[PDB]
């Protein structure tokens, strides 16, 4: 008999647009008379929660609840609570929340790789790397864009973060996008827009051109005699 | 020249389906290198429309298949659901696509 | 006695983070007692901003209230009305602002342009320009970063919105900067951040160095005998 | 009650080159039969100043005033005077103009940029921007002629001057140019003609084309 409450993450503030905060209960039958609500630090009144989760087979239920916030007032470190009172504990539970204040805040830089030149060989397609390295803390998003508009969330494949051996606690994470090879040697630009929450307007933008590994000179020196 | 053989000439109406099967002297690179089958456009090139390693490209996705029987000695393209978009001039061929190793066939679609 | 509801612009909701509305009252008479305040649609109390204004230097009586708001409130759809109460009003003012919804949107074309071959050859100092087109509406914002850690604002200068010649209405701009010819012979990244709000994040950015372009040079060198 | 005073600068000069100033009569009630006077520093009379324009059906007041001078009249100091009298204000009002001496003349560098390689990889329209830098006092006329033939004003687009950032009491201006790509690929001519005063000649010319700034690739150096 519990309650998983799930703070609202930069990859979903950031995708979505819409911060806001759910309350999950874990191990309560699938009765009625539920008690589900969202508090400030003062208690005030909060979104219409609503969309309640389905009866489980296994007699468990968790009514879950979704409640908006104003942007700032998550990151100042609000608290708030999911209060819950069922029919099996008639006695409440506070499952608190907060914004974690703390750990260094220090921002990616990222370093966009162009396909090797042995698989650009095979004429099959090509794998563009966005190496997001060097962030702390973790919740980077990385999402990738061409001339423009963005593409589907189907062609490429980001890493969750890993942490980084060398250097201190500082993650990196990795996204890469295969593209056709035929669409790569037309041009397309293919940039890797990068979402974190240490950067200074929050975005970095880095792109790649066919153009970008090409050599400065070739540098030919022909010898034909007959000696 | 180069040893590979298919069919020089293949003819088939929309909708039906095509096997195109190309020779290989059966050698120990032979058998497990890479085979393709590339789209010869105008402009340039192959365009490798189904590789056997699993590339499948956007166009043929759903509709060709490439097997490869290393001990008969020949790889074979199965693709269904032809359109007249499907006339035109390719190669079966082996390794990478620019280095010869191939043998092109005309494939020609009929009303 | 004139009272403007000054709407946020964008380009300091986004250069300030923190979204301020201001009620600004002019010539009013000299006198005191003066009570200004925000309010919403719902007619909701913001609270009371600090750093009122000092009388006029033309021998009358001015005020500025400054609301800081949540953005989706007033995008949302939620019109804003100040009141200003003072001596020689039989009755206080409200005045009221909206967020003109209702203007197509468009989004900008940065394309950041390096500096002329004639210029880098008088050993002075070169103009990297940003040519935001392409956009619609106005308030656009243009700074410029050199490996994410911003210029000073003296060093390049923005120009205003003026209206596209041949497309409908769309606007550009251009964004300066100048710097001395032995740093862009260095290397230095020079990106060029353009703020608005048609982007998808509200960010794009650019970046030149002195090798973008300058293409593949063959050197052959035949000694056939 | 204001009467301002609309002077002739260097881009109605010289677009025009038969300098006309103007005197605007504003705030008012809507009196006919106005009576208003262009005259010298030695009280002589000049051109009349007809065209009269239409008032203000939000009852503000509307005259112009006009007289054409020739140029070094207006240049060596002679100061020009428009003269108000009315029925609101019977008075002899004076609104004084002139050319105001005493500030510098730097001479305006001018680069003409050539469309960037993002721009032209789309294949839609290409923007040539001339780049005015560097000179002092304001009031330049940036115009456009594609071989010796003026392009049409709803083309380019002028900026206006903003002074330079690391530049003391210097200015700098834009003026960019839609050219359809089609016509850059064949790349015709282009030039940017800059009219300032501190020029020698008061005209300056520059030009880019499809191949300017294009360094050579294929160096090739047989030996024998
Ligand atoms: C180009 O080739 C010439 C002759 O082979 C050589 O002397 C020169 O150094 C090369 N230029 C370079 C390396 O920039
Ligand atoms: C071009 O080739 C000449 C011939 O020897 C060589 O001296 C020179 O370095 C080359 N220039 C460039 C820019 O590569």
């Amino acid at each position: 008999i519990r309650v998983f409450a799930i703070p609202p993450s930069f990859a979903s503030i950031f995708l979505t647009k819409s911060t806001k905060l759910t309350c999950l209960v874990t191990d309560l039958t699938t009765y009625d008379s539920v008690t589900i609500s969202w508090t400030r630090q003062n208690g005030e009144a909060v979104k219409t929660h609503t969309n309640i989760s389905e009866s489980h087979p296994n007699a468990t239920f968790s009514a879950v609840g979704e409640a908006s916030i104003c942007e700032d007032d998550w990151n100042s470190g609000e608290r708030f609570t999911c209060t819950v009172t069922h029919t099996d504990l008639p006695s409440p539970l506070k499952q608190t929340i907060s914004r974690p204040k703390g750990v260094a805040l220090h921002r990616p830089d990222v370093y966009l790789l162009p396909p090797a030149r042995e698989q650009l060989n095979l004429r099959e397609s090509a794998t563009i790397t966005c190496l997001v390295t060097g962030f702390s803390p973790a919740d980077v998003f990385v999402q990738w864009m061409q001339r423009g508009q963005p593409l589907s969330p189907e062609k490429y494949v980001t890493s969750a973060p890993m942490p980084e051996p060398q250097a201190p606690g500082r993650y990196f994470a990795h996204s890469i996008l295969t593209v056709s090879e035929e669409e790569w040697n037309t041009g397309e630009t293919y940039t890797c827009v990068v979402a974190h929450e240490a950067l200074p307007n929050r975005v970095t933008e880095r792109t790649v051109d066919k153009s970008t590994g090409k050599p400065t000179l070739y540098n030919v020196s022909l010898v034909m005699s007959d000696t | 020249k180069s040893p590979i053989f298919g069919p020089e000439e293949v003819n088939s109406v929309e909708g039906n389906s095509v096997s195109i099967t190309c020779y290989y002297p059966p050698t120990s690179v032979n058998r497990h290198t890479r085979k393709y089958w590339c789209r010869q456009g105008a402009r340039g090139g192959c365009i490798t429309l189904i590789s056997s390693e699993g590339y499948v490209s956007s166009k043929y996705a759903g509709r060709a298949n490439l097997t490869n029987f290393p001990e008969n000695g020949t790889f074979v393209v199965n693709i269904a659901q032809l359109s007249q978009d499907d006339s035109g001039r390719y190669k079966c061929g082996l390794g990478i696509n620019s280095r010869g190793l191939s043998f092109d066939v005309s494939l020609e679609v009929s009303q």
